[PDB]
């Protein structure tokens, strides 16, 4: 009914374990935080942001008509300002 | 035609319920 | 006191079956919770309540509940006055903290059993006695409350009443229905469409007037149980345990959760239109009143339209030859309501009235009730599952209609299980199967 | 040897069983599993479907969605290093690669997990009954996110992962090939409604046929964890549904292989009939139906009812849903009842 | 005779009856058996009726133009709807079976009847010595039924939008309930499949872990089932090989060791799961609906993005929009 | 794609003169709509009365002229038929009959701008949206 | 007894744990952005 690793009860326990992860599990959160308080996950995924989904006046769609020249196409897309 | 076909095999149906119910292995206890 | 060698920790408060004292205490402090979210709640629907807007349109459910007894409402359901409605939540709040005490202290200070702290408070389950005598007790307590209606509504002021001669107002009440014939006529009433029991109450003279007959009743049958012993019968039909009489009270509650829901769908009178919404049929005949009213001033003549089927598209007939509303709203001809009922005649929908006797006042009455349907979404959108997000509202009759039937459903499912465990735990098998003597194995095979 | 020494290592038991499968399981089912992770809160589909999928964009639990590549891809395997998204990470984003990149993964994992079943199967020495049930989960994955859209014209039009985004695989499969009224589909049901039922009643029946081994009324206690008497009476609960129902187990042994056959059986049934789907050779109509009700106007089955349904979910929903096919259907085309 | 009565009573609740007919029995019988036996005649020759009032029959019967998938028994007219409609309501037969007389008539007996039978589902038990709530988890299964035939009934205010009595009638219920309540995006339902996936996972997760860990008894060309007696002692399949398989396939703490926490667990998912998938229809019948995200995500100018949600809202238009053709007259469905 | 003021620039009245709105005022406009609006206008329609809707060009062909902050304005305290040959204040909420709707007690002139603002404005960003029913849903 | 502290658990425990919480750090935040 046991293994080798350290039962969870007691490193969830341990005073050490909270000296550590009081600072690591905050920072994490705040780096995540960042992460999209900066605008930084927008252009790691190329997500739209709010005022990026359309040109002023167009009000069509940017789909990607072929397979081969899709990535040409894309950031043609996002010359018209969008 | 068809009509005739469903009755039938829902009759049939009905028919296997009762030999199953009434007309099962009875079930020995221990000694099977 | 109490650990793992008597019940486990999710089934905890099955210990305190045999412990009178703190089983006091929980339903004392129990009770306080109760008082403490209708004093609570209150003061957070008045805290964001809004006079000149319609209740129904703010999520209300208990203030209306105060305007129905005729409280800081006048004319047509118009808020006069909000502190009757501060009074009712401060107060209750309050009294939430007395029983809090007295719940919080029983179960953690006082006596842990009362049968030797006090024989009178003290009891036993198997003491027929005692028990129909607490019954006996409650069910007075019970039936002077149903008094304290009756005097407000005859002389504390009165109650909303919708059917109001000159329109929705306040009214005193001096004529209470008293002929038995007439209130018990009620529970002879069918169920279903037309006949709809006891929610197709109309008129506040029987709503004061049964409630005296309750009233009296109830205080009747308390004092008979003070008095007296269960009979012969009654002693070898029921089971005499904790577990049982706790499972009798289930499904008592199930099923009055099953008629409230009903009600508060139904039911136009002790649940005013004004206060909550417009019931389901009212909204729906309401659209047919709107366009009625609308393509007639085009030109049309609406009693002699014939509508796609060729059944009638503005008028049509129920199948006891009644003159009704025509469209899919053919299912709530049984719809009774102030705004609507001057137009009816002794044939239904007179032709002529309608014709010439709508009044501006119904027309918007009308519209109101059509654009505020009891159709809404979880995250509360009006309207129909393909609506677009704008108006945030879902009638109080859904709320409450919806809410009290879950309750209601599990209670009756409460009822099974601690009914069920009550016939095993008297008998005497409600831990298993004897291994020793087991029942099936002495009865003959059926094979 | 360095393998026995590899393997030692691998099959030793720890608190989460590495082994042999693990090698494959463990990359793929963390890669899925974080892949859908990630695009669920910040990669968008507005480039392939013009839709808001993320919780970057606004979606929420429900709405968001890991969704499908264009339809312009074809079956393309959408590599990061394929001639599509061209090494580039971002691109490879916004052309849906990373549902391909679920999906291929996922699928890996699957089997690197049944697998796992085979391997600590065998190491324990019981038999691979556990194995041979998982694989209606394989074939339903298998056909419904693969062989379906390998049959339609791309891969846009298999299921994105979300929980909105199935939703109208539902209904356009309603809509477009009545998937409701295939015989396949109706087996499957049976089997999945049958075995969540099994599951139901036979729980009730052995926790209310217990024999009493402890003196606490709650009973959990008192089990003996290693094994010797039956814990629950198996011979009153014979002569129970025997009197209530008429017909009633009697093989410990036969009733939990029942508990395997019927829901396994209904899954690769609703797989079949997916695999049809694909080709769309569906159940869509009854031909005998329609030429009587051609000829007259006055026939109406609840059979007709539904076909006007599907017709109205496939005018009103295809421009939306198929954005490829750049629809325009004028309001007058719209096929629509009175009043509504 | 020792008394008729105490002998009838006596009859009625023996345990030595082939079918225990209980005192729930002497209800459900009869009712059940007036429920089929109309039911069975309804299905085959039963005329075409006017569900929606509006004077156009619907036929669904085998005799009259339907076969098993598509056949059903019509629920009762929209002329009627929650008014009582009963044989002797009707001048005539023919006007009972034009106005879905006979979809009453089952619905009513059926439901009294599977009520009782989850009465007698106790009763026997009690009999027998055995604990009860074996009758509490068919309260799940019944609890659907009644919100299907009854509870949605009541609250849309007529039985012809009652779930209609038959395979395609069936599917009809479900297209048009999902356009008018988005049922998809209801939590009820949502823990309705799940407590059905999860039961037919569960289903085949034990059924699986048991049959693979029996304890051999059996040759080598003989059934694997014969290794087992009616009526044993000890028990036929190793539990402590299955935990430990299953234990490691997962991880220990995430795997039963307890049959009796194993059984309870298998009853109580489905159970629970299913008990709100009723509450769900029931819910719903008070036009309570599943979550309605139309239109709600827009960008910096107002512009409307879609998302699934919308193109689920575009497929119940359809639906609503061709729903039910003729029986409309005005703009919204409040009916 | 964001709300200029180039958007937020809606004629004031029938001369040709124009006003431009604040995100302030839109908002401001745009809550209210619902407060007073939605209940029957929810999304330019009208529930009670589909023949007529909130597109600036149906406005625009009204009797008096409807299309313009004016307009509207003057419609939300004596409100007519599309001739404008009747007035229908009696039937339909209005300043002249806050006492008939409540919910109109409260709006003061500052609000009834805004809602007319909002009107002028949302079929700038929705379109045919605007205008048409569950066809553009 | 004298338990180690990287193991194989360690691992996989914070291969799960790490990201979520940098996550749910990312989706708070989401929660102020607007338009
Ligand atoms: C008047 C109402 C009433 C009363 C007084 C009791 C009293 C009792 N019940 Mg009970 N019961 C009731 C109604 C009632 N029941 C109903 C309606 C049902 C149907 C669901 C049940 C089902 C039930 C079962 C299945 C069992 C009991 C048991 C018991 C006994 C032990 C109490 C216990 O287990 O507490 C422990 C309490 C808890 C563990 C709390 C449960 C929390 C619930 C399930 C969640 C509620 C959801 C909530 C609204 C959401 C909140 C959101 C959250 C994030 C904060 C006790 C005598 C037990 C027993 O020993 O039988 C005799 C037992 O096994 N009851
Ligand atoms: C309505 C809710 C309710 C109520 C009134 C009670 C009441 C009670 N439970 Mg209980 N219980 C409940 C829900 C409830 N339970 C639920 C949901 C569960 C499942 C988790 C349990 C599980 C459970 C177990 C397992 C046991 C009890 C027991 C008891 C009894 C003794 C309490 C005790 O040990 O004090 C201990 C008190 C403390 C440790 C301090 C708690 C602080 C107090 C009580 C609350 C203060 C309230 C408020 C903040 C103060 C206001 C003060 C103001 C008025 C001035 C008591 C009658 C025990 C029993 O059978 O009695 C012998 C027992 O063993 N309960
Ligand atoms: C039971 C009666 C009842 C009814 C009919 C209402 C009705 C209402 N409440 Mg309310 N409320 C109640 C009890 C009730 N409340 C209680 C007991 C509390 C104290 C916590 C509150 C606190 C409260 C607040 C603070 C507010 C309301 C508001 C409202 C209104 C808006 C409804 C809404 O948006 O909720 C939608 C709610 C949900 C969708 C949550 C549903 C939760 C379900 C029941 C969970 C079921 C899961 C199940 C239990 C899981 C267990 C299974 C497990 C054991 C396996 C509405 C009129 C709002 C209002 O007035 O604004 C206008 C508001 O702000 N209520
Ligand atoms: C369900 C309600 C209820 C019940 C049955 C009891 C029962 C009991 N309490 Mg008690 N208690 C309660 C609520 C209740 N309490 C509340 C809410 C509090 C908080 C204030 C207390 C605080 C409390 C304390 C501090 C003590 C008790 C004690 C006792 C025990 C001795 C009897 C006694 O003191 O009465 C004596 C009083 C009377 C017989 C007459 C009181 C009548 C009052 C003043 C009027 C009540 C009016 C009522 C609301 C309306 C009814 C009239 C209507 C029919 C028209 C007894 C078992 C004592 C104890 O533990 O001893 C064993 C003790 O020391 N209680
Ligand atoms: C909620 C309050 C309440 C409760 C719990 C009880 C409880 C009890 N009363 Mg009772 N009683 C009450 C109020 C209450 N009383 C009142 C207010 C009065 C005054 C009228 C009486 C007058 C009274 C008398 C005269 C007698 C009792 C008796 C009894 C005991 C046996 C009851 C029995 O076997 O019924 C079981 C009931 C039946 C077997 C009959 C079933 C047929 C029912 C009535 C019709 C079907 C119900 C249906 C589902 C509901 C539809 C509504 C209907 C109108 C259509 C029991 C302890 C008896 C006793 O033992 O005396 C001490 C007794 O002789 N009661
Ligand atoms: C063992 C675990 C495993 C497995 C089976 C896969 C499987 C896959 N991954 Mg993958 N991956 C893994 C772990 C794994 N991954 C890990 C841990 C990461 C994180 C770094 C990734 C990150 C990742 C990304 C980012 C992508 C994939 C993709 C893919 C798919 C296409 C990859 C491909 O073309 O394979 C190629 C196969 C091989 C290279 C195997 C060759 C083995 C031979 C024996 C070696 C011969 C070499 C020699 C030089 C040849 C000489 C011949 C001579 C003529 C030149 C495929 C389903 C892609 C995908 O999903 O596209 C949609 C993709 O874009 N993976
Ligand atoms: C492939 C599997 C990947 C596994 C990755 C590791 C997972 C880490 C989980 C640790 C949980 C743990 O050990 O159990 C935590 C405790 C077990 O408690 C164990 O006690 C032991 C006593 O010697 C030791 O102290 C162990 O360290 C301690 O974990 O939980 C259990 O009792 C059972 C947990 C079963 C959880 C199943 C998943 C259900 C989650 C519920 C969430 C719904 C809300
Ligand atoms: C009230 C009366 C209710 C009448 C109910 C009628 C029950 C139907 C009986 C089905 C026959 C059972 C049978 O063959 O197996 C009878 C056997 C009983 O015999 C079993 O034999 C096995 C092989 O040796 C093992 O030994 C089992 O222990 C032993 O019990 O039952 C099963 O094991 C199968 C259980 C599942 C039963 C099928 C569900 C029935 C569903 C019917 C749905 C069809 C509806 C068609 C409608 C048109
Ligand atoms: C036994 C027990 C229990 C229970 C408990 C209870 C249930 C309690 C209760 C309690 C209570 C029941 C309490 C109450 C309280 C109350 C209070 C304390 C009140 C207060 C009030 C006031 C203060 C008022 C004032 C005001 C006003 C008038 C207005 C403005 C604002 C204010 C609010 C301020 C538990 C489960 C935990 C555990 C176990 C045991
Ligand atoms: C894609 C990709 C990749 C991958 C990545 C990864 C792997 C990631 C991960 C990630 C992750 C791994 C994440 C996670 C997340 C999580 C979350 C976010 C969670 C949340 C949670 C919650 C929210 C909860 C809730 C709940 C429940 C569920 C139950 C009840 C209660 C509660 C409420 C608590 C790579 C780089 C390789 C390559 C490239 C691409
Ligand atoms: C089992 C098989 C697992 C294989 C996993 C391979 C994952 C790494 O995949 C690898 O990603 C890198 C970027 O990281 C891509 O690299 C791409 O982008 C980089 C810059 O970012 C360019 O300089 C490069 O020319 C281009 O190919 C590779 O084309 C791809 O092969
Ligand atoms: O029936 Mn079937 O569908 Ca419930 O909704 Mn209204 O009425 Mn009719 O319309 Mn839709
Ligand atoms: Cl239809
Ligand atoms: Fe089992």
């Amino acid at each position: 009914g046991t293994t080798g690793e350290r039962p969870f009860s007691d490193i969830i326990t341990s005073v050490r374990y909270w000296v550590i992860h009081s600072i690591t599990i905050p920072a994490l959160f705040i780096a995540g935080w960042l992460f999209v308080s900066t605008g930084l996950a927008y252009d790691v995924f190329g997500t739209p942001r709010p005022d990026s989904y359309y040109a002023q006046e167009q009000r069509s769609i940017p789909l990607v008509t072929d397979r081969f020249e899709a990535k040409q196409q894309v950031e043609t897309f996002l010359e018209q300002l969008k | 035609m068809e009509t005739i076909t469903y009755v039938f095999i829902f009759a049939c149906i009905i028919a296997l319920f009762f030999f199953a119910i009434f007309f099962r292995e009875p079930p020995r206890i221990t000694k099977k | 006191d109490q650990e793992s060698s008597g019940f486990a920790w999710w089934a905890g408060n099955a210990r305190l079956i045999n412990l009178s004292g703190k089983l006091l205490g929980a339903h004392v402090a129990h009770a306080g919770l109760i008082v403490f979210w209708a004093g609570a709640m209150t003061l957070f629907e008045l805290a964001h309540f809004i006079p000149e807007k319609p209740m129904y349109e703010q999520g209300l459910i208990l203030i209306p509940h105060i305007a129905t007894l005729g409280w800081g409402v006048g004319p047509g359901g118009e808020v006069v006055d909000t502190f009757p409605f501060f009074v009712v939540g401060v107060v209750h709040l309050i009294s939430s903290a007395v029983l809090g005490f007295g719940g919080v202290y029983h179960a953690i200070r006082g006596p842990e059993t009362l049968e030797e702290y006090s024989s009178f408070f003290g009891y036993d389950w198997k003491d027929k006695n005692k028990m129909t005598t607490i019954l006996g007790f409650h069910l007075i307590v019970l039936g002077i409350g149903a008094l304290l209606l009756v005097a407000k509504a005859m002389f504390f002021g009165g109650l909303y009443d919708t059917w109001a001669p000159g329109g929705g107002d306040v009214r005193v009440i001096t004529n209470p229905t008293l002929d038995p014939r007439v209130i018990f006529g009620y529970l002879l009433k069918s169920p279903f469409g037309g006949e709809g029991w006891i929610v197709s109450v109309n008129n506040l003279e029987d709503v004061v007037g049964g409630h005296i007959w309750i009233g009296l009743i109830c205080i009747a049958g308390g004092i008979w149980h003070i008095l007296t012993t269960p009979f012969g019968w009654a002693r070898r039909a029921f089971i005499w345990s904790g577990e049982a009489y706790l499972s009798y009270s289930l499904g008592a509650l199930s099923m009055m959760g099953f008629i409230a829901t009903c009600f508060v769908w139904f039911n136009n009178t002790v649940y005013p239109s004004e206060f909550y919404g417009p019931t389901g049929p009212e909204a729906s005949q309401a659209q047919a009143m709107t366009f009625l009213i609308r393509d007639q001033k085009l030109g049309a003549n609406v009693g002699s339209a014939q509508g796609p089927t060729g059944l009638g598209k503005y008028l049509m007939r129920s199948p006891t030859g009644e003159i009704i509303f025509g469209g899919e709203t053919m299912r709530f001809w049984d719809f009774r309501g102030p705004w609507l009922e001057p137009l009816r005649g002794p044939n239904g929908l007179d032709l002529n009235k309608i014709k010439n006797d709508i009044q501006p006042w119904q027309e918007r009455r009308a519209a109101e009730y059509m654009t505020h349907a009891p159709l809404g979404s979880l995250n509360s959108v009006g309207g129909v599952a393909t609506e677009i997000n704008s108006v945030n509202f879902v009638s109080p009759r859904s709320w409450l209609a919806t809410s009290h039937f879950v309750l209601a459903f599990f209670f009756l499912v409460g009822h099974l299980w601690h009914a069920g465990r009550a016939r095993a735990a008297a008998a005497g098998f409600e831990k298993g199967i004897d291994r020793e003597s087991e029942p099936v194995l002495s009865m003959p095979s059926l094979d | 040897g360095w393998f026995d020494i590899l393997d030692d290592w691998l099959k030793r038991d720890r608190f989460v069983f590495v082994g042999w499968s693990g090698i494959l399981l463990f990359p793929c089912a963390y890669l899925a599993l974080g892949g859908w992770l990630t695009g669920t809160t910040f990669v968008t589909s507005w480039y392939t479907h013009g839709l808001a999928s993320s919780y970057l964009e606004g979606c929420n639990f429900l709405t968001v969605a890991v969704s499908t590549p264009a339809n312009s891809m074809g079956h393309s395997l959408l590599l990061l290093w394929g001639p599509e998204a061209q090494g580039d990470f971002t691109r490879w984003c916004q052309l849906g690669g990373l549902w391909t990149f679920i999906a291929l993964h996922g699928a890996f994992g699957l089997i690197g997990f049944m697998l796992r079943q085979f391997e600590i199967a065998r190491l324990v020495g019981v038999r691979p009954y556990n194995a041979i049930a998982f694989s209606a989960p394989i074939a339903v994955f298998v056909s419904v996110f693969l062989i379906y859209p390998l049959g339609q014209s791309s891969w846009f039009f298999a299921p994105s992962f979300g929980v909105a985004a199935i939703f109208r695989f539902l209904l356009f499969f309603q809509g477009f090939h009545n998937w409701t009224l295939n015989p396949f589909h109706m087996m499957g049901v049976a089997g999945v409604l049958g075995g969540a039922l099994l599951c139901a009643i036979h729980g009730a029946t052995v926790e209310n046929t217990l024999f009493q081994d402890g003196e606490g009324a709650s009973t959990f206690r008192a089990f003996n964890p290693t094994q010797a008497e039956e814990t629950y009476s198996m011979v009153t609960a014979n002569r129970f549904w025997s009197q209530i129902f008429g017909i009633a187990f009697s093989n410990k042994r036969w009733l939990h292989f029942f508990m395997l056959f019927v829901p396994v059986t209904g899954l690769w049934m609703s797989a079949i009939g997916v695999v049809g789907l694909a080709l769309n050779l569906r159940s869509y109509d009854f031909i005998s139906q329609e030429i009587r009700a051609a000829e007259d106007p006055e026939f109406e089955t609840f059979y007709t009812k539904n076909l006007l349904l599907n017709e109205g979910i496939r005018a009103w929903m295809a421009p939306q849903d198929q954005p490829h096919e750049n629809f325009v259907f004028p309001e007058e085309v719209l096929p629509r009842g009175n009043a509504l | 005779s020792a008394n008729l009565w105490e002998r009838f009573c006596n009859w009625v609740t023996s345990t030595d009856n082939r079918l225990y007919v209980g005192w729930f029995g002497v209800i459900m019988i009869p009712t059940l058996l007036a429920a089929t036996i109309c039911f069975v005649i309804a299905f085959i020759a039963a005329p075409p009726v006017d569900i929606d009032g509006i004077r156009e029959p619907v036929s669904g019967s085998l005799l009259y133009g339907n076969n098993i998938i598509t056949g059903a028994v019509v629920p009762s007219s929209n002329a009627i709807g929650l008014h009582f409609y009963p044989i002797w309501e009707a001048a005539s037969l023919d006007e009972w079976l034009y106005n879905g007389g006979p979809y009453q008539l089952i619905i009513f007996h059926f439901l009294l009847g599977a009520s009782c039978y989850m009465g007698r589902q106790w009763e026997l038990s009690y009999r027998l010595g055995m604990r009860p709530w074996i009758c509490v988890a068919y309260s799940a299964p019944l609890a659907s039924a009644f919100a299907v035939f009854l509870i949605y009934p009541i609250g849309q205010g007529s039985f012809s939008d009652g779930m209609p009595l038959g395979i395609s009638g069936t599917f009809n219920f479900m297209i048009v309930f999902q356009a008018e309540h988005n049922i998809l995006m209801h939590p009820f339902h949502q823990l309705g499949v799940a407590g059905v996936f999860g039961g037919a996972l569960f289903c085949a997760m034990h059924g699986s872990l048991v049959t693979s860990s029996l304890i051999r008894e059996t040759t080598e060309t003989e059934s694997a089932n014969y290794g087992y007696k009616f009526g044993q002692e000890e028990e036929t399949y190793n539990i402590v090989a299955a935990h430990g398989y299953f234990g490691r396939l997962i991880f220990q703490y995430a795997s039963f060791n307890n049959s009796r926490s194993l059984h309870f667990f298998l009853a109580a998912w489905p159970v629970v799961g299913v008990w709100f998938t009723a509450l769900g229809i029931s819910t719903m019948a008070f036009n309570l609906n599943g979550f309605n995200f139309n239109h709600s995500v827009i960008d910096a100018k107002g512009n409307v993005i879609n998302t699934w949600a919308d193109i689920i809202n575009r497929a119940n238009l359809g639906m609503e929009v061709m729903h039910e053709r003729n029986a409309h007259n005005f703009p919204l469905d409040l009916a | 794609a964001e709300l200029t003021p180039e958007v937020l620039t809606v004629p004031l009245n029938s001369e040709g003169k124009t006003i431009t709105l604040t995100e302030k005022q839109y908002l401001e406009g745009k809550r209210l709509f619902q407060y007073a609006c939605a209940s029957c206008h929810v999304g330019g329609i009208t529930k009670t009365n589909p023949s007529l809707d909130l597109r600036t060009e149906t406005l625009a062909l009204a009797t008096p002229p409807r299309d313009n902050i004016e307009g509207l304005v003057d419609y939300m305290k004596n409100p007519t038929t599309y001739d404008g040959e009747q007035e229908i204040a009696e039937v339909h909420p209005s300043l002249r009959s806050a006492d008939i709707f409540p919910k109109m007690r409260n709006l003061t002139e500052k609000d009834l701008v805004a809602i007319a603002g909002h009107i002028l404005v949302e079929p700038k960003i929705l379109g045919d949206k605007w205008g048409g029913g569950k066809v553009y849903y | 007894v004298s338990y180690p502290i990287f193991t194989v658990r360690w691992v996989a425990v914070h291969t799960l744990a790490v990201p979520t919480i940098f996550f749910l750090g990312a989706i708070a935040a989401m929660q102020f952005i607007q338009r």
